């Protein structure tokens, strides 16, 4: 089956950075998946953070945080981390990696593995 | 951005729930996505590509809808059904999802 | 055989380029001249004979790829070198030649100029060219030629830069059939 295994809950202070860790298992990294971030606040709708190519490496991300998010792959742990620098009382949220159920060729047209969610608390 | 309606939408369990979504100044909607989301879970894929069903969803779930107005439609309410609800766009980045409708008994 | 090995560029590894040799006794000796971090592997041939065995008809396919994909430059491999950029069959007979080229082929900033197919439909026959820049559509959508979700540019850059590890540097491959 593939499934995504995210890292434990992180407490932080203001100013300092997170380095939330998504393992994928059950599917290559050799795959075309874009692999995405996305968080939520309590009590506040769906933000996406940003993606990465599992496969190209290319990343994008949202306008609003762009400046401090940095996603990154380990290709050998079969791991996505998500980096997100400044920190603020605002960015404590659950955030989740999600990415696409995919085969060696071919991908489905909607996201819908997700990772069980990091809270982040700052 | 995406606005849903209603808001908030109480109905009994075997009654049939109708939930807009209005996609408001900018469309290109081609790969448009719809989510059910329970107390402390992460978002669910019940909808995508406008109208194709993700894997092991019901047959009571339904979507429709192209250009600027997407309708979600659960023909029979399961207790297992009462939810937040959530459309979120794509290949118009930033990805937005609307702000939820939330059905209740 | 000297204007093959001696190529002051090689070519890309999804555009792989082929020479005719004919009419040409082989001198190995340039190989010699390639050690220290040479594979030199054989099939269907011993490596011994090539000097005296003049081939009416030999090709030398030349390209960059790197030095962890060496070993998928063989007979029965998989992988995305084996699958989508050049296939060797499985009956093979001639010589695969790869050396260390990280002095020439590497730059501080990166050298970028070496491209390889990551994604195609289906995996290439043996000897197979596929030079298209088609965007490869891995979902269910046309892609329409941009590149988007599942719309993706089915080549990438390595990067070849002087530092990396040597599994990461950059080997000039010469493969004799």
């Amino acid at each position: 089956e593939v499934q995504l295994v995210q890292s434990g809950p992180e407490v932080k202070k203001p100013g300092t950075s997170v380095k939330v860790a998504c393992k994928a298992s059950g599917f290559t990294f050799i795959t075309p998946v874009s692999m995405q971030w996305v968080r939520q606040a309590r009590g506040q709708r769906l933000e996406w953070l940003g993606w990465i190519v599992l496969a190209s490496g290319n990343t994008d991300y949202a306008q609003k945080f762009q400046e401090r998010v940095t996603i990154i792959r380990d290709m050998s742990t079969s791991t996505a981390y998500m980096e997100l620098s400044r920190l603020r009382t605002e960015d404590t949220a659950v955030y989740y990696c999600a990415a696409p159920s995919c085969s060696r060729t071919i991908c489905s047209d909607g996201f819908d593995i997700w990772g069980q969610g990091t809270m982040v608390t700052v | 951005v995406l606005t849903q309606s209603p808001g908030t939408l109480s109905l009994s369990p075997g009654e049939r729930a109708t939930l807009s979504c209005r996609a408001s100044q900018s469309v290109s909607s081609s790969y448009l996505a719809w989510f059910q989301q329970k107390p402390g879970q992460a978002p669910r894929l019940l909808i995508f590509a406008a109208s194709s069903r993700a894997i092991g969803i019901p047959a009571r779930f339904s979507g429709s809808g192209s250009g600027t107005d997407f309708t979600l439609t659960i023909s029979r309410l399961e207790p297992e059904d009462f939810a937040v609800y959530y459309c979120q766009q794509y290949s118009s980045s930033p990805w937005t999802f609307g702000q939820g409708t939330k059905v209740e008994i | 055989f000297d204007e093959v090995f001696n190529a002051t560029r090689f070519a890309s590894v999804y555009a792989w380029n082929r020479k005719r040799i004919s009419n040409c006794v082989a001198d190995y000796s340039v190989l010699y001249n390639l050690a220290p971090f040479f594979t030199f592997k054989c099939y269907g041939v011993s490596p011994t004979k090539l000097n005296d065995l003049c081939f009416t008809n030999v090709y030398a396919d030349s390209f960059v790829i790197r030095g962890d994909e060496v070993r998928q430059i063989a007979p029965g491999q998989t992988g995305n070198i084996a699958d989508y950029n050049y296939k060797l069959p499985d009956d093979f007979t001639g010589c695969v030649i790869a050396w260390n080229s990280n002095k020439l082929d590497s730059k501080v900033s990166g050298n970028y100029n070496y491209l390889y197919r990551l994604f195609r439909k289906s995996n290439l026959k043996p000897f197979e060219r596929d030079i298209s820049t088609e965007i490869y559509q891995a979902g269910n959508k046309p892609c329409n030629g941009v590149a988007g979700f599942n719309c993706y540019f089915p080549l990438r850059s390595y990067s070849f830069r002087p530092t990396y590890g040597v599994g990461h540097q950059p080997y000039r491959v010469v493969v004799l059939s």
